[PDB]
RNA sequence: UGCUGACU
DNA sequence: TCGCCAGAGGACAGCGAGTCAGCAA
DNA sequence: CTGTCCTCTGGCGA
């Protein structure tokens, strides 16, 4: 017998989102869709890059504006390394 | 020391400031010339070596 | 020419003999060759190398 | 799952050394698989080419 | 700055000035910065460090009759000196002018408020009077603080004095900065007398000297055994105990054996003797009986319970935590951080063993730090407070073991029964100089800790607050290699100022511009800034191969793995912050980046020290002209011109403030020292003090 | 060099988060047979507890558990932030979302 | 330790000495090797020896002798060390291979190199349970202290061409080891009278004690000479006569009393 | 008696 | 088949003279 | 620190 994870009494299972068709497995497996993992400093404001052209290879300095102050962010793009975080998505197939 | 004798001393001291590369190189038995950075690397290797008798050379 | 253990002054762990000298510097000055005399004193690095040798003696 | 030849893969700790044919189920969670691995672990390694050698060092 | 307004040529029109005898409005400020390391250390030791010391102080629970009693020390406070009790009249204060006339100690009152409980529902806060602790002269717990030179003359004082000393029986003991290995940094060492520690030990090992908040120090050694296995030696109460690694790693972290392994093979994931030796550490001694964190803690608890002297009603799992808290990596609060630090020290022994790294000389100032008067004072205070608790409750358990219900009537009569202790023990360390402690305080020396400061001259006196003693044990050694004046003490120790007989090379003196760090800062926003700069947290996704990455450390805590092409820019950015006082980088953080090549150079990685006992020295930062402060280890990877016209474009990152910065304070009083031979400047320094 | 136009469609209230998993013992050879269940704390009034989550993964042989709180919560979840970018190759537009990273670990009880 | 025998001053002796110097220097397996290639319980090993261009010049070695050495000494010291570890752990190619595996039960087959030691490997296997680690460590710590052949006690010779101005024609075969009898075979190449060594215990065993007295005296004199000091011979005579009083070279220390 | 300094 | 050539570590014992002072146990 | 002195210490043919 596998001791089956037992959920603590103060926790409840979160249902899937049927109102989420975006992170749906179907949407993510589309031939024109690519998934990217992004790591940033804790104080990084992603909105500062809105409309700006982030690189898909190499290293580039990208300028962002936050609260009126100009910030410049070095962006490094790479080939996924074996062992990287896997994205979980709701699947109708998985009940 | 007499002047006209410290001028020769000064010129010899000026000449002595150019005798390191040749000395070290011709002691590592490196190509006689054409290497100016291989010599620094060979000296570094001889310095971090374990035996340390190519450094005393 | 300063000589401590029968050898020139020792290098640091980074390859420089003294904070003033580039690492692995070829000039004899960087190895303890003092061209100054007590008539006209010896610059600050030569004073340090000379001090290592006088202390080795004591 | 992608852990090699000394761990449990599913679990976490490291298995014991081989004696009987079956993968030696660990003291915890004794599940077994791959009694004897397909290929013996082959290792490609050699020595250095400056001191031990009189070759590779004619000049340089 | 602090070296501006330095005279350009001497003058003689200051004597023969109409104001020669008028006492000045404020004290000199250049003479004050000499004993500054002795006073700013004590100021912390007695106010901000004492609270932290008492905060550790595990509550001393023990059994009375069939009852269990808990005693905790909530606060301890040292008061300025004062007339004993009120039995005296007309002036409560007590100024150091007396106790020199009389022959007595300038001692302040140390009192704490203990809190005793019976199971935690019955409690009362009593305020016991612990004893008397000596006080430094201008130390914030002294009566001569904040006095101008004119008011310092009506009390019979020097009008130019900087105390930095103690008056133990009117003798002015001058406890001097001893040399310690380092703090919170793993030093890889090749000592051949280590293979005698056991059957298969080798002459390789990384030592770490751990200090927590300046109140606790501990020394832990990771040894390499010939099998490829690593052992851990810890010392508790002067006894050496050897625990295989794996027992320690499994206890500290509830992680799988493969995850512990994936960590100790981070940079050498192709090597196969290592991969095989890591597995032998995890399986050979741990799959032999204990495979869950608790069983490891339980086994470790049973073997060590007898010599850790733990409470009898303690589960073995609780006795294990006691060992890890009090003996291994004192500096780190977390057990997860303590795991990552033991893993980097091992990853380093594997590189020293395979000859991929150079042994760190313990005798280079790169791998050395100083022990100030406040670290010795607090580290003795804390130990004596723990001893006081133990003795009061020895008396407790021994008196009657009798129905504490009504015995709450004599509880104070009980605590006072052993509160008669803390005074004389403290004066021994100061009047005699030698240390009587159950744990030697992570020190290695037990004598010559405090010395008489004699005012034969003001050049004998000023040299007691700038002396640095390599150690008192090295005065007895056949080999003379701790007497070599290496080129790494450039600007930090004077070449000329050394005693010229039996103490030669062992008693050094700081240059005029050198200084000890003594401030304590937050250093909490630094780990979050390093990540903005380009570091990737120890948790994962390095973005490269763990071999083309630098292991980032910040005061014992491994932030982790700045990429190899981002390490230079990160070091330069951090150096620009400290110089311009941006972010919260302390003006004195040492950003070190030991580069990595294929050669057996010192182990690579970006360190960042900000601890309170390192030596620093000013240098004019070129390219900014902003008077940076560099440390003993940070100075080995940078070019520092002395004279201008010696500055170059790519070379000469920095420049020195004055050309005579290298020489001590006394060696700067010798005229034309450049034209005399050096053994003569060493005798002049010793003759100007007689 | 190939580039993408950055857009943070992100989370409407920031209540929405994606879910990233990392296994402490390596890569799962067959992630297709795993069932993941995300658990959240019932206490929505306590700001400290309202963000506590447990991720459980069940296989035939073992269970994995990851949490964003307590010892199992690791430093990377805060010092750094994680995002997921969804790139439309045709439009060159990258949509960026907040992500939560769970470090997964095996399940056993005495 | 050292020696110094003059060279006999004859045309034949001068020619034979070159070979003599090249004959007494130690050649060790490690001084002749390029790099090993270890594969691993079936542990193979290819030695890949150096070409003769740059080591036969001053070592007097030949490849058949060197390889024969591996078959008879290294490949069995290897099993000796494997047992050292495993005791406390818990047409013509054919005859050579056959005799070699006649003597050991682990090896299978090596190789042959009919062209200047092209590829010379070996294969072993311990099939049941052995500690499979990077045994390259053992076969490298052993391929250093493994010496092809050396005169016992002599580590290197050298001919310091000139030692005299009066009769400049002198040649000396100095050595950095000490084996007196292993030079007695060259009484026609070298002058065995005039043989000198700084050992004083070896002289006292090959020539007697009255010959060690003078070596003691000359050693003390040459020690003082490097500093210009000069103690009178009448003092060293008494010291050497007292030290060698009772037939043996006795130390002047706590065990001599 | 010991620890700290100190002299040639 | 264990005696003696070899072979290992462990233990001990030495570490220049002679002076002057103070402080403290 | 380094040296001898000392005490074992199990290992192949006679």
């Amino acid at each position: 017998d596998a001791a089956r994870f037992s959920c603590p009494p103060n926790f409840t299972a979160k249902p899937p989102a049927s109102e989420s068709p975006r992170f749906s497995l179907e949407a993510l497996t589309g031939p024109d869709t690519e998934l990217w993992l992004i790591q940033a400093p804790a104080d990084f404001a992603p909105e500062c890059f809105n409309g700006r052209h982030v690189p898909l290879s190499g290293s580039q300095i990208v300028k962002g504006k936050l609260a009126g102050k100009r910030h410049r962010y070095r962006v490094l793009s790479s080939c996924p390394q074996a062992g990287e975080a896997t994205l979980l998505a709701p699947s109708t197939e998985a009940g | 020391v007499k002047p006209k004798a410290d001028v020769k001393r000064q010129r010899i001291i000026e000449e002595s400031t150019h005798c390191g590369p040749q000395a070290v190189r011709a002691a590592l038995n490196l190509p006689e010339a054409a290497s100016y950075d291989e010599v620094r690397g060979k000296w570094q290797d001889a310095h971090l070596g374990k035996d340390q008798r190519d450094f005393n050379m | 020419q300063i000589e401590l253990e029968g050898r020139r002054p020792p290098l640091m762990a980074s390859g420089k003999s003294l904070p003033c000298f580039e690492p692995y510097e070829f000039t004899p000055r960087a190895g303890g060759f003092v061209t100054g005399r007590f008539l006209t004193g010896i610059k600050p690095p030569e004073f340090f190398f000379h001090c290592m040798a006088g202390r080795e003696g004591l | 799952a992608n852990t090699c030849s000394s761990f449990q893969s599913d679990l976490d700790f490291c298995s014991d050394c081989g004696s009987v044919l079956p993968l030696p189920g660990a003291q915890d969670t004794v599940t077994c698989i791959r009694c004897g691995f397909n290929i013996n672990v082959r290792d490609f390694e050699g020595k250095v080419v400056k001191t031990s050698v009189v070759f590779h060092q004619l000049g340089t | 700055s602090r070296w501006r307004n330095l005279p350009s040529g001497p003058s003689l029109k200051h004597l023969t000035d109409p104001s020669y005898g008028i006492p000045r409005e404020q004290q000199k400020a250049a003479l004050q910065e000499l004993t500054r390391a002795h006073v700013e250390s004590f100021n912390y030791a007695v106010h901000e460090g004492l609270g932290l010391a008492v905060q550790a102080i595990p509550p001393f629970e023990f059994a009375f009759k069939d009852e269990r009693i808990s005693f905790t020390i909530l606060d301890a406070v040292i008061s300025p000196p004062t007339v004993p009790k009120g039995t005296i009249c007309k002036e409560a204060n007590v100024y150091p002018a007396e106790c020199r006339g009389r022959r007595s100690t300038y001692r302040g009152k140390l009192t704490a408020d203990i809190n005793w409980a019976v199971n935690g529902i019955s409690k009362g806060i009593i305020k016991q009077f612990l004893g008397y602790v000596p006080i430094m002269v201008k130390s914030k717990l002294c009566n001569l603080r904040n006095l101008p030179p004119q008011a310092l003359i009506e009390h019979h004082e020097e009008a130019e004095e900087m105390g930095g000393y103690f008056i133990i029986n009117g003798i002015e003991k001058v406890i001097r900065m001893l040399i310690m290995p380092r703090r919170n940094f793993p030093i890889a060492m090749i000592r051949p007398k280590w293979k005698t520690r056991g059957p298969g030990y080798t002459q390789y090992g990384v030592s770490m000297h751990c200090v927590r908040e300046e109140h606790s120090a501990v020394n832990m050694n990771l040894h390499y055994l010939e099998n490829g296995t690593v052992m851990l030696n810890f010392i508790y109460r002067k006894e050496l105990f050897f625990l295989p690694l794996g027992f320690a790693l499994k206890a500290l972290v509830s992680f799988s054996d493969y995850q512990i392994f994936q960590e100790l093979i981070k940079g050498k994931e192709d090597d196969s003797f290592l991969r095989n030796s890591v597995s032998q550490m995890l399986r050979i001694v741990m799959e032999e009986g204990c495979s869950t964190q608790k069983q490891v803690l339980n086994y470790l608890g049973e073997c060590f319970r007898v010599k850790l002297n733990v409470p009898d009603w303690y589960p073995n799992e609780q006795a294990a935590e006691f060992l890890f808290n009090q003996c291994i990596c004192i500096h780190l609060k977390s057990n997860t951080e303590k795991f990552y630090m033991l893993c980097l020290m091992t990853r380093k022994l594997f590189a020293l063993a395979k000859g991929e790294c150079m042994e760190d000389n313990p005798d280079s100032l790169v791998n050395q730090e100083v022990l100030t008067p406040g670290q010795l004072f607090l580290m003795f205070l804390k130990e004596k407070l723990e001893g006081w608790l133990v003795s009061i409750k020895i008396a407790f358990d021994k008196k009657a073991q009798k129905t504490s219900v009504s015995m709450n009537t004599d509880n104070l009569m009980r605590i006072f029964t052993m509160g008669i202790d803390l005074t004389k023990p403290f004066e021994y360390l100061f009047a005699t100089g030698n240390l009587r402690s159950k744990t030697g305080l992570g020190l290695l020396q037990d004598s010559g800790l405090c010395v008489v400061a004699d005012k034969l001259n003001f050049i004998r006196y000023l040299s007691h607050f700038r002396c640095v003693h390599r150690g008192a044990d090295f005065a007895k050694m056949r080999t003379t290699t701790v007497r070599r004046l290496l080129p790494e003490s450039w600007g930090f120790l004077c070449p000329v100022h050394t005693p010229d007989g039996e103490p030669c090379g062992l008693m050094n003196h700081l240059t005029a511009v050198c200084e000890v760090v003594t401030q304590f800062v937050y250093t909490a926003s630094i780990p979050a800034l390093l990540c903005n700069l380009g570091v990737t947290p120890i948790d994962g996704a390095p973005h490269r191969s763990y071999s083309e990455c630098y292991p980032v450390l910040l005061d014992g805590v491994m932030v982790g793995w700045v990429d190899k092409d981002l390490a230079p820019g990160i070091a330069d950015s951090l150096r620009h912050f400290k110089v311009l006082r941006e972010k919260r980088i302390p003006p004195w953080m040492e950003v070190v980046l030991i580069p990595m090549t294929g050669k057996p150079s010192l182990y690579p990685g970006l360190f960042l020290f900000t601890t309170p006992c390192r030596l620093v020295r000013p240098v004019q930062n070129l390219a900014l002209g902003k008077e940076e402060l560099i440390g003993t280890m940070e100075q080995i990877f940078m070019n520092v011109a002395i004279f201008e016209d010696e500055v170059f474009a790519g070379v000469t990152t920095h420049q020195e403030l004055f050309p005579h910065s290298l020489l001590s304070v006394i060696a700067n009083f010798i005229p034309f020292s450049d034209h005399n031979q050096s053994p003569r400047n060493m005798y002049q320094c010793q003759m100007g003090k007689q | 060099l190939p580039s993408a136009r950055w857009q943070y469609c992100g989370a409407p209230d920031g209540s929405q988060r994606a879910v990233l998993v990392q296994f402490s013992n390596g890569k799962l050879q067959s992630p297709g047979n795993m069932r993941f269940t995300l658990y959240e704390n019932k206490d929505s009034t306590n700001p400290r507890k309202r963000n506590q989550r447990i991720l459980a993964a069940e296989t035939d042989r073992l269970s994995y558990v990851g949490n964003n709180f307590g010892t199992g919560a690791l430093k990377c979840n805060t010092l750094c932030r994680h995002f997921v970018g969804i790139l439309n190759k045709t439009s060159g537009q990258m949509e960026v979302y907040d992500a939560e990273l769970f470090n997964m670990q095996p399940l056993f009880s005495d | 330790p050292m020696m110094s025998v003059p060279v006999l001053n004859t045309k034949k002796a001068l020619k034979r000495v070159k070979s003599l110097k090249k004959q007494l220097t130690r050649v060790c397996l490690g001084e002749v090797l390029q790099k090993i290639d270890v594969q691993e319980q079936v542990y193979q090993l290819r030695f890949q020896f150096l070409p003769h261009a740059y080591y036969q010049q001053e070592k007097c070695l030949r490849p058949e002798d060197i390889l024969r050495f591996m078959e008879t000494r290294f490949f069995k010291l290897l099993m000796e060390s494997i047992k050292k570890k495993n005791n406390k752990a818990s047409e013509a190619m054919e005859r050579r291979v056959q005799a070699v595996r006649e003597i050991h039960p682990f090896i299978d087959d090596y190789q042959y190199d009919t062209e200047e030691s092209l590829w010379c490997q070996v294969t072993v296997k311990l099939p049941l349970m052995k500690i499979n680690f990077d045994m390259s460590s053992l076969v490298v710590s052993l391929a250093h202290g493994a010496v092809i052949y050396a005169t016992k006690g002599i580590t290197r010779c050298l001919l310091n061409e000139t030692t005299n101005n009066k009769n400049e024609k002198e040649l000396v075969l100095n050595t950095e080891g000490i084996n007196l009898p292993e030079l007695f075979k060259y009484a026609e190449v070298l002058d065995l009278r005039r043989l000198y060594s700084n050992d004083i215990h070896a002289i006292a065993n090959t020539y007697g004690i009255e010959a060690a007295l003078r070596v003691i005296e000359k050693e003390i004199k040459d020690v003082f000479a490097v500093y210009g000091i000069a103690v009178d011979p009448r003092h060293l005579s008494l010291v050497a006569d007292y030290m060698c009083f009772e037939g043996v070279y006795k130390p002047l220390n706590r065990f001599g009393i």
